[PDB]
């Protein structure tokens, strides 16, 4: 009924690949930096408005 | 009364100062643990409300503890560890606190500018009483 | 009551106990 | 004296455009996301004398349907469309919308669905066997294999409905699901018809089309424009304040 | 201003995604581990001005506008795929194929 | 009439439409 | 955001090639084994219309 088979003496390892993780880390860092720049420019706009 | 403007601005300044102080305290206690009597530290926020005297100033009724789950970190070497060997680290959103500080500063500056303008207007008002 | 109002008596002194007594 | 109003309107619309750009940048990693284009729009006030005051109101066209980039995940039920393909799913209100978020999922009762909303095909939403493994063809065929059963019993159990919208006639609804504009749906029917000229790819997923260079350029331009408008505001205010003393004796 | 409270959500989503990636990388040696993958969703849009008349013997672009609201982490899926088999020669180790779990 | 002068008829209302039909 | 995912796909393809090579080399003595070779193919091309 769709059950698997058992192998004795063997252990299933984690199904993690590191290339995708590294690329995702790079993308996450870049997106974080660009969002930080967005925050900074909005704060600058508000400061310039309040210094009216 | 043309003078409740000062009260409104002062209440706004006090509320913004309270919120900034709460944010600064959370940032200081970001990575603290085992406060007085051993209970884990929990972050706090403030709630703004308006004083319906219509239009009115802002007040903060009370400081409310955050209901976001604490961080559970496995470290059995700490006496605070429960039967699972976990310690309760406080929940502090660093980006949230930075944004809150920025907003508090901007609101404070806007209110001080409004106070400056209204003070100039009120000083000019009295010249017609002679 | 409300902060900034007028009271006839001083508030109790402040303290920050490092550890509970 | 009313140039202050034009300047403040320009500043407010600059803030709105900045908010749009920030919204586009924030969700730069959601699958199947379409950027939100924006461009300032001029509105001239006029009548009976010297039409000089022209106000600014920000506006956002539909979107830029440039296909997002594809990343390979090897998941059997990940679909990536063609240049301008769409998957049609019924929305919360019961109406149909279009999307490109290919992250299909299967519920415990054999119900296929994109995030939140079920997928529709021939007739109503398509349903698969209770626990059958699913493979998606290049033309929309859903092959099902019952676990444990020998492989020679793979059976087609339905078909995805794929539409083709060029892009200039679709507008984003309030929940992020695109729909045809009024004239487009009038001239092409309320419900679109499936076409075979659209092919999908199994195993790859589509990201979002947000241009970092465009975002940075827009941010710089908005910052400079807002600061200039603020300077105009303060200059006009100072001029009016200095000139207000004429009425004195 | 809405920009601050939108970029805050963006930063929060990025931080949670980084946490998920770090968790996946941490247990690179845990036996029988299925990797995580975080998927987000854009929030509902807020309309300000409805679009006007179109194709009125003119080639103007649409005029309506609608501001975004931000992004929220909607779900986190574990990829229940098949991993590799490491030989340990221990008589009391079991590796299971296909799909199945020990109760 | 020339700007700044006197007139006997009120000016028509100002519309400033976003986009003409 | 443009070449990152393309290079990720390339790395994944090369990893799959390495895996099939390693599997072929592993059972160099298994009786009745058949060597396997993978075949690649590019993904969908996007189009940019000219004016």
């Amino acid at each position: 009924n769709g059950a698997g088979l058992l192998y004795q003496g063997y252990v299933e390892t984690s199904n993690v690949n590191v290339a995708e993780e590294l690329v995702n880390m790079i993308q996450v860092q870049r997106a974080y930096e660009i969002n930080s720049k967005a925050v900074s420019t909005t704060d600058q706009m508000l400061q310039k408005l309040t210094q009216l | 009364a043309l003078l409740n403007i000062f009260d409104i601005a002062g209440s706004a300044l006090a509320a913004q100062s309270k919120r900034l102080n709460v944010a600064a305290s959370n940032l200081a206690n970001a990575d603290s643990v085992t406060g007085p009597d051993g209970q884990p530290y929990r972050a706090k926020q403030v709630v703004f409300q308006v004083d319906a005297a219509a239009t009115g100033g802002v007040k903060v009724a009370s400081v409310i503890e955050s209901q976001a789950p604490e961080k559970l970190v496995y470290e059995p070497g700490n006496p605070l560890a429960d039967a699972n060997g976990y310690v309760k680290m406080p929940n502090v959103d660093v980006v949230g606190e930075m944004v809150n500080t920025m907003s508090a500063s901007r609101s404070y500056q806007a209110n001080i500018e409004v106070l400056n303008t209204v003070k100039s207007m009120m000083l000019k008002t009295l010249t017609l009483g002679q | 009551g409300v902060p900034g109002a007028l009271s006839n008596q001083p508030a109790p002194p402040n303290e920050a106990p490092i550890a509970t007594p | 004296d009313h140039a202050i109003y034009t300047a403040m309107g320009a500043a407010s619309q600059t803030l709105n455009q900045q908010a749009v750009t920030a919204s586009n940048l924030a969700n730069a990693s959601t699958p199947g996301f379409r950027a939100q284009l924006n461009a300032l729009r001029a509105v001239p006030v006029d009548g009976l004398s010297l039409a000089t005051r022209t106000l600014v109101t920000a506006s956002t066209p539909g979107a830029d349907m440039t296909p997002g980039q594809l990343d390979y995940t090897s998941r059997p039920l990940d679909v990536a469309l063609q240049q301008d393909g769409w998957l049609v799913v019924q929305a919360a209100d019961g109406a149909e919308g279009y999307t490109r978020n290919g992250n299909i999922q299967v519920g415990p009762t054999g119900q296929l669905t994109i995030q939140g909303h079920p997928v529709i095909g021939e007739g109503g939403p398509i349903t698969v066997p209770e626990g059958s493994e699913i493979t998606i063809a290049a033309d929309g065929t859903i092959s099902a294999l019952n676990p444990g059963d020998p492989p020679n019993t793979v059976a087609p159990v339905g078909r995805l409905k794929l539409v083709k919208a060029e892009g200039n006639e679709v507008q984003r609804s309030d929940d992020g699901l695109f729909r045809l504009t009024a004239e487009a749906q009038a001239e092409r029917g309320a419900v679109l018809a499936a076409d075979p000229s659209i092919r999908i790819m199994s195993g790859v997923l589509e990201g979002s089309n947000v241009k970092p260079v465009e975002a940075m350029t827009d941010m710089i331009a908005n910052a400079r424009r807002f600061e200039m408008q603020m300077k105009v505001i303060t200059s006009v205010d100072e001029n009016e304040g200095r000139a207000n003393q004429l009425l004195s004796m | 201003i809405s920009s601050l409270w939108i970029a805050k959500t963006g930063l929060d989503a990025q931080q949670t995604n980084m946490d998920v990636i770090a968790n996946n990388l941490a247990n690179v040696s845990t036996n029988g581990f299925k990797r995580q993958r975080a998927v987000f969703e854009d929030l509902l849009y807020q309309t300000i001005r409805q679009p006007g008349a179109q194709s009125s013997e003119q080639t103007t672009l649409p005029s309506g506008l609608q501001i975004g609201t931000g992004v929220r982490p909607v779900a986190t899926e574990r990829l229940h795929s098949q991993g590799n088999l490491s030989q340990t020669n221990n008589s009391k180790d079991v590796a299971i194929k296909g799909q199945g779990f020990f109760q």
